[PDB]
């Protein structure tokens, strides 16, 4: 009920999901040529 | 008021050592902007790395903090242009730009992480 | 009506090979929708390739074509974050997305130059 | 004619000095 933790839980279930791409921050975009 | 650039969100949503202070700070502003293409920005970056279920995780995050995703408007993009002669590249990329604009047609500060919007002319949130 | 890419307004000022039927495209159909983040990704190769009076050029050719410049709205974001999944890295952009986003929901064909745009669910100009 | 304006943007744009010649992807902050 208070935001502080709900967005905890949220960063902590996201960050804790398998890495399909560990291609890192700006290859996503399609931009190493 | 506050804007939101994707290096927070992303920040936030992949556990970086920082996380913690931003939530604070987001916490601290009831109300908060996004440009739609800084929401997009980091939706590609997250559902690749974590796949969908990465997208909904931001999904529910964007919804507990009732972000508002603004238009990409013509006055913004202009500013936008206009900046990156003076702040462009030791500065900002393209998709800075964005939520560079709303920032600066908002006239409210922008929460970030790393380098890109150190020197510039829009005010920044800072961390608690 | 239709969408241009800023790969085809890069290629037309920069007089690269084709700019001609990129002109009659123009010519062809009268309403031509652009992404005000394609315009701004536009706006941004010009004036590093040929500073501020390469900006002059590009805001004529949009005034003197009656461009209209429609806003990045949420529904587009979510065509493009959607697609992207298939699409993305050949490949499409970051860039691309909004030129993709804004032609999967106006609905219209859209003019562009290089492979990425092939072989996506949108219309390609002839 | 539309046609003429665009061709003389096009030549008048494209007769405008290299300032920068580094590729799209490059000015736009994508390569460090
Ligand atoms: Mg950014
Ligand atoms: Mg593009």
């Amino acid at each position: 009920v208070p935001l502080r933790d709900e967005l905890a839980a949220i960063r902590h279930r996201c960050a804790a999901l398998p890495v399909v791409d560990n291609r890192s921050a700006e290859a996503i975009l399609g931009y190493d040529e | 008021m506050m804007v939101i650039d994707t290096s927070a969100l992303v920040a936030m949503l992949s556990d970086e050592p920082d996380a913690e202070r931003f939530e604070a700070a987001v916490e601290a502003d009831h109300i908060r902007l996004m440009s739609t293409a800084s929401y997009l920005e980091t939706a590609l970056v997250i559902e690749a790395r974590f796949g969908e279920p990465g997208g909904r995780e931001l999904d529910l995050w964007l919804h507990r903090a009732a972000v508002d995703l603004v238009a990409v408007h013509a006055d913004q993009a202009d500013a936008a242009r206009a900046a990156y002669r003076t702040y462009g590249k030791a500065g900002l990329n393209y998709g800075d730009c964005f939520s560079y604009g709303l920032a600066k047609i908002s006239g409210q500060p922008l929460l970030f992480k790393g380098e890109d919007f150190q020197h510039t002319d829009i005010a920044t949130v800072a961390l608690p």
